[PDB]
RNA sequence: AACGCAGUUUUAUCCGGUAAAGCGAAUGAUUAGAGGUCUUGGGGCCGAAACGAUCUCAACCUAUUCUCAAACUUUAAAUGGGUAAGAAGCCCGGCUCGCUGGCGUGGAGCCGGGCGUGGAAUGCGAGUGCCUAGUGGGCCACUUUUGGUAAGCAGAACUG
RNA sequence: AUAGACAGCAGGACGGUGGCCAUGGAAGUCGGAAUCCGCUAAGGAGUGUGUAACAACUCACCUGCCGAAUCAACUAGCCCU
RNA sequence: AGCAGAAGGGCAAAAGCUCGCUUGAUCUUGAUUUUCAGUACGAAUACAGACCGUGAAAGCGGGGCCUCACGAUCCUUCUG
RNA sequence: GUCUACGGCCAUACCACCCUGAACGCGCCCGAUCUCGUCUGAUCUCGGAAGCUAAGCAGGGUCGGGCCUGGUUAGUACUUGGAUGGGAGACCGCCUGGGAAUACCGGGUGCUGUAGGCUU
């Protein structure tokens, strides 16, 4: 089976990716990685709450998945199963090796792949969750739930963002009005005031 | 233990600057070395021939002599704990004028052109540069405005 | 009105004749076409090596050649009586040419030799304005410029102009 | 919408252009390269080459050397100043070509004062002639044919121009191969046939020619010539007559400069101002458009 | 009444592709939604004799979006490596050459004269030859760093 | 929160309506979505116990007595597990 | 894309492709670089002296675009 | 003001689409006897001068793409040297010096050498 998750806590290697040079890596325990309400348009989950982590370690693909499975649970029993939308925001790309002892020691023991982790810096966000104001406590209390799933201390900060966008909530609304932020499915355009006149004549058209 | 190759680790030293492969400009050609002056070594990947090794390559020698594409140039070489003045023969292409050579250069005929003047009219120029001194004192005028009050500004989470 | 510069013409005219075979057919296939413009055509090889085809890489199994001028406007005239003048509108391209195949080239008003055979063969149509051939030489090359450009428009309705000819949709 | 757009922008990003004149098709700097550079151990000592571009309506002929700031004409020699000398017409043909090459030689010989030292062939025979330097005297000027992006296959007329300043006095390396008399079939030289090309002849027989059978293409063919009263008779001795001019007064007079006030004639570049302007109206333009319309 | 030098700075100049960064920049990897929709396929419906109409899902394209690289990279440090900071210099006149050459041209060499503000800081006296023993099992620490779950483990860099 | 909190001692906690779907049963309280309105001091489309479903108790909410601060979450020092 | 091959670098009127002509893959003495002890071999760089190829010419070429593709004493054998 | 020939730097010069272009030029353009080379006088070579700036080319335009440059990012990331600093560690803070890169926001859109020409 798996070795305990104490044996690969650190980024105690350079990044090893699976590569060409890098052949057999077992598929990671995590693939989906988005869930919930996907499509939500951008202006209907502006609240948005962020796990972060707050070490430089190594989070193993199943530790991921677990967490995943256990924020989205608890926000299906606090919200409904699409009053939300949770994306992981960490992608196990470094490979562990393992150097398999079966009953000879040490001699030649570049080991093989044996599963992913996702490389995690002080303050990288791990997950997020995108949902309503009025549940801020649920998705407090998910993702307080979530970090049980993870070696290490990991802080929950809810983001002044506007849902799942790099633009600030007080002034989301704004950029909308002045056409400088259109809702562009999951996220938003920006419209830079510059290319082509065309572009702004079809805008304010 | 590594290979003795002579282009070994030389995969991004020889390499071309982006954006600036192909034609070698002719200017590079045009450029006249006499036997006596400063070059700096920098080989380039575009000519194969006349390659200066990868030990000489950001090193600065003596030209003394001069063939019909190529200069024989002497640059020290750190051999462990010797150094040793080596005779390498290296295209034009992968050499260039050292420009502190030239600045100085100058700087002795201005040296020698500026004592001529000091002594048609007593003057004493300095030659000698000098270190840059501990500043001279100075006012500082407020003009009315007082200076700005700078605080620490509090800690925020921007995660 | 208009330049007289701006006036479509014939830049050539392509014949090709694709045997699929090294032999018999492909000498007797350029002499159609050599006897068709008076030039001595040119072999074309294949690629690949198709099994399906019966061809090999380095094989010459077609026959083609160019024609200009007044040669290639008398040929070009054969072919659309073949072709009764009416061509399908998509056998234009986007660039201002155009193509059609005849099945037999004695319909042509060439007379059939035993010896020979019956052959088909495909004509292709370069149509081009004054000034075309800055593309091609070697001193100061040039790229025409958007407006000389031949649209595929303008390529039908030169053929509508000259030959009279019936486009079908 | 299917194609990948191959001009998007990381290809202009990536996008390394050529060299200026290499965009233009004007120089190849291959053989540019091996033209101008001197070899290292010559250090300053000029590399001369004969520059020669035939136009559609002019030849131009020049010496130049190689400076890192740019080429350096001393001597240039077109071919439009050949009616001062005598020819009308024909200033693009093989025989127009010979007296430019001509005309160069003498003006820089002239230019050097080793014109009288140095004459050359006077009397044109189309053989192989080379100058040979004369002990006690300043050596011969040496210079290498540019023949740039043209291709030099047998009775091109750079090699015109060469021949031209070959039998000027100018010390040129070549060989007979590319002038007309050049047989490819026996590997054999005829410099009589050389000579006709030279004195303009193969155009002579070409006017004879068509008087015979066509009048009409004749007048088509040769309407300046006939405007300039020259005949396929006299075409020999025109350029007999533009040689001996040519090695008797080769040096240029530069034509009086004539001082004219400053005219504009393209327009100049819009300001910042402006064009922050105009796109300021046309944004106010579009808003009253939709106005009116609603 | 200084010959020269330096495990150091400064000034000038060149070298580099690590750290970091980047992926709406190439190469490779990779999540999501959106809009187009030419073509390409499927589902399905009208039509149903025939095309044909129409909708969907994909593929495909376009603009965005998540996350990454020892053996990727447009960028790009810190520390670092080379060289120069004059008398073997400069300035003027002359001569030699079989090299070079349109040209007493170019280059080099030689000879004579003139010029000390010894042309950054700091420190220090240097140069040079001969003969030569022992050693050629190492180990540790900071920081960098490879293999390994790890090791008072195995293997490197740097200085001590 | 002196227009009276917090604690404690006591009363109300209503009508539409058993809101919709679903379910054999689902009447606030198995499940998924809606989570609105006359009526006041307040009473919900319910925080729990409870029924096969009910009923019943109870909670938030609000009032009587009372007369100054109090409540919730989090964080990090020592200590403890 | 291709440039024989592993990879990296380089290359677009070319170093790729096609064609033409050729034998600079030839003869000879030294210097230098790489590994380095700064020995050898191998490989490479720049010249010089012959004799040639090619091209109109400048020029390029004494093997392969560059980084590997190889071998002392003794003996044998061949050539002058 | 600008062109031609030969250039140096090699996008501030490239790319798309457009408007304009006097003069001279450069072009397109006409033709194949000669030279020369092609399946093809398209290319190449040659001999010309009826027409045209349609194109090339040149100048200009475009809330244009790219490129160049500046700001921001940010004294942030990273980093030289130091401590019997913190922390179980992972890592972090400080002292001493150095100091980046996106996104995002401005500005610019060839300069110039030699020779010859044109613009009352
Ligand atoms: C290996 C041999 C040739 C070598 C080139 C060579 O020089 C050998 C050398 O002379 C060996 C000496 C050198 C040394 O200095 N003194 C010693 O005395 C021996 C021969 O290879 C064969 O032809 C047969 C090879 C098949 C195997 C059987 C015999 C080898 C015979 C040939 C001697
Ligand atoms: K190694
Ligand atoms: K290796
Ligand atoms: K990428
Ligand atoms: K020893
Ligand atoms: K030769
Ligand atoms: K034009
Ligand atoms: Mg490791
Ligand atoms: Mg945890
Ligand atoms: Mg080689
Ligand atoms: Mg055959
Ligand atoms: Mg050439
Ligand atoms: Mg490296
Ligand atoms: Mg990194
Ligand atoms: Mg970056
Ligand atoms: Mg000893
Ligand atoms: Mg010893
Ligand atoms: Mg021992
Ligand atoms: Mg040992
Ligand atoms: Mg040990
Ligand atoms: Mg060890
Ligand atoms: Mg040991
Ligand atoms: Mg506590
Ligand atoms: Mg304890
Ligand atoms: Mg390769
Ligand atoms: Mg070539
Ligand atoms: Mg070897
Ligand atoms: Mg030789
Ligand atoms: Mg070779
Ligand atoms: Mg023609
Ligand atoms: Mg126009
Ligand atoms: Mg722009
Ligand atoms: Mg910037």
């Amino acid at each position: 089976g798996r070795r305990p998750a104490r044996c690969y806590r650190y980024c105690k290697n350079k990044p090893y990716p699976k590569s060409r040079f890098c052949r057999g890596v077992p598929d990671a325990k995590i693939r989906i990685f988005d869930l919930g309400r996907k499509k939500a348009k951008v202006d209907e989950f502006p609240l948005c709450g962020h796990m972060v982590s707050d070490e430089y370690e190594q989070l193993s693909s199943e530790a991921l998945e677990a967490a995943r499975i256990c924020a989205n649970k608890y926000m299906v029993k606090s919200c409904g199963k699409d009053g939300f939308h949770i994306r992981v925001r960490l992608h196990p790309f470094h490979v562990i090796r393992i150097n398999k002892m079966l009953s000879t020691g040490m001699r030649g023991a570049f080991g093989k792949p044996q599963g992913t982790v996702a490389r995690v810096h002080i303050g990288q966000v791990i997950m997020s969750i995108r949902t309503k104001l009025q549940n801020k406590e649920h998705v407090i209390e998910a993702l307080r739930r979530a970090k049980f799933k993870f070696p290490g201390r990991q802080k929950i900060h809810i983001s002044k963002k506007w849902g799942f966008t790099k633009f600030n909530a007080d002034e989301f609304e704004d950029m909308v009005a002045e056409k400088r932020l259109i809702p562009d499915g999951c996220g938003v355009k920006y419209i830079p005031s510059r290319g082509p006149l065309d572009k702004w004549r079809a805008l304010h058209s | 233990t590594n290979t003795k190759g002579k282009r070994r680790g030389t995969r991004y030293m020889f390499s071309r600057p982006f954006r600036k492969h192909g034609v070698v400009p002719l200017a590079t050609y045009m450029r006249i070395y006499k036997k006596g002056d400063i070059v700096d070594i920098k080989g380039m990947g575009t000519v194969q021939k006349g390659m200066p090794h990868k030990c000489y390559h950001g090193k600065t020698g003596r030209v003394y002599n001069v063939t019909q594409h190529a200069v024989g140039i002497v640059v020290n070489k750190q051999v462990k704990g010797k150094i040793l003045a080596k005779r390498i023969n290296v295209r034009i292409e992968h050499i260039k004028h050292s420009k502190s050579r030239d600045s100085f250069l100058k700087r002795v005929k201005e040296n020698d052109q500026k004592k001529k003047e000091a002594k048609e009219k007593g003057t004493w120029v300095q030659l000698k540069r000098q270190p840059a001194p501990p500043r001279e004192a100075h006012f500082v005028r407020t003009n009315g405005k007082e200076p700005e009050l700078l605080e620490p500004i509090p800690y925020e989470f921007m995660a | 009105k208009e330049n007289p510069m701006r006036e479509l013409r014939i830049r050539k005219l392509c014949l090709n004749i694709c045997v699929g075979e090294s032999g018999d057919r492909l000498t007797r296939a350029a002499k159609v076409l050599e006897q068709l413009t008076g030039q001595t055509p040119v072999f074309s090889k294949a690629r690949y090596t198709v099994r399906s085809f019966g061809i090999r890489r380095n094989e010459k199994i077609a026959v083609h050649c160019t024609v200009r001028g007044a040669k290639a406007e008398e040929i070009l005239e054969k072919g659309l009586k073949v072709r009764e003048y009416e061509l399908r509108k998509n056998n234009f391209s986007d660039t201002g040419n155009f193509g059609f195949g005849i099945q037999e080239h004695i319909d042509l008003g060439i007379k059939y030799d035993p010896s020979i055979g019956i052959y088909g063969l495909d004509f292709y149509v370069v149509l081009g304005r004054p000034g075309f051939s800055i593309a091609d030489k070697k001193r100061r090359t040039g790229c025409i410029g958007a407006k000389h450009r031949i649209s595929k428009e303008e390529a039908m309705r030169w053929f509508q102009q000259k030959y009279d000819g019936i486009i079908l949709p | 919408g299917f194609v990948k757009v191959v001009k998007n922008k990381a290809y202009f990003k990536r996008y390394q252009v050529k060299f200026r004149r290499r965009r233009e098709g004007k120089t190849d700097y291959y053989a540019r390269k091996r033209l101008v550079i001197q070899d290292k151990n010559k250090y300053n000592t000029p590399k001369y080459r004969m520059i020669v571009r035939v136009t559609n309506r002019d030849i131009i002929c020049q010496i130049a050397y190689a400076r890192i700031e740019g080429d350096m004409i001393v001597c240039a020699a077109y071919a439009h100043e050949l009616p001062k000398y005598g020819v009308k017409v024909g200033l693009t043909n093989y025989a127009a070509a010979y007296c430019t090459g001509l005309l160069l030689a003498r003006r820089l010989l002239n230019r050097f004062g080793m014109d009288k030292i140095y004459e050359g062939q006077v009397e044109v025979t189309g053989d192989e002639y080379n100058v040979e330097s004369i002990d006690g005297q300043p050596g011969a000027f040496t210079c290498y044919l540019d023949a740039g992006l043209a291709r030099t296959t047998t009775g091109n007329k750079v090699f015109g121009a060469l021949k031209g300043a070959v039998d000027g006095g100018l010390s040129i390396p070549h060989s007979t191969k590319r002038f007309p008399g050049y047989d490819s079939e026996s590997k054999e030289f005829n410099a009589e046939v050389h000579r006709k090309h030279i004195m303009g002849q193969n155009v002579a027989d070409y006017m004879r020619y068509l008087m015979e059978e066509d009048e009409d293409a004749y007048k088509k063919q040769f309407s300046q010539y006939i405007k300039n009263s020259v005949t396929p008779d006299m075409m020999e001795e025109m350029y007999k007559k533009a040689h001996a001019a040519i090695r008797e007064n080769p040096v240029y007079e530069k034509k009086p400069k004539k001082e004219v006030k400053k005219k504009r004639w393209n327009r100049p570049k819009m300001s910042l101002a402006q064009k922050k302007d105009r796109v300021a109206q046309k944004k106010a333009s579009f808003l009253r458009a939709q106005e009116r319309a609603a």
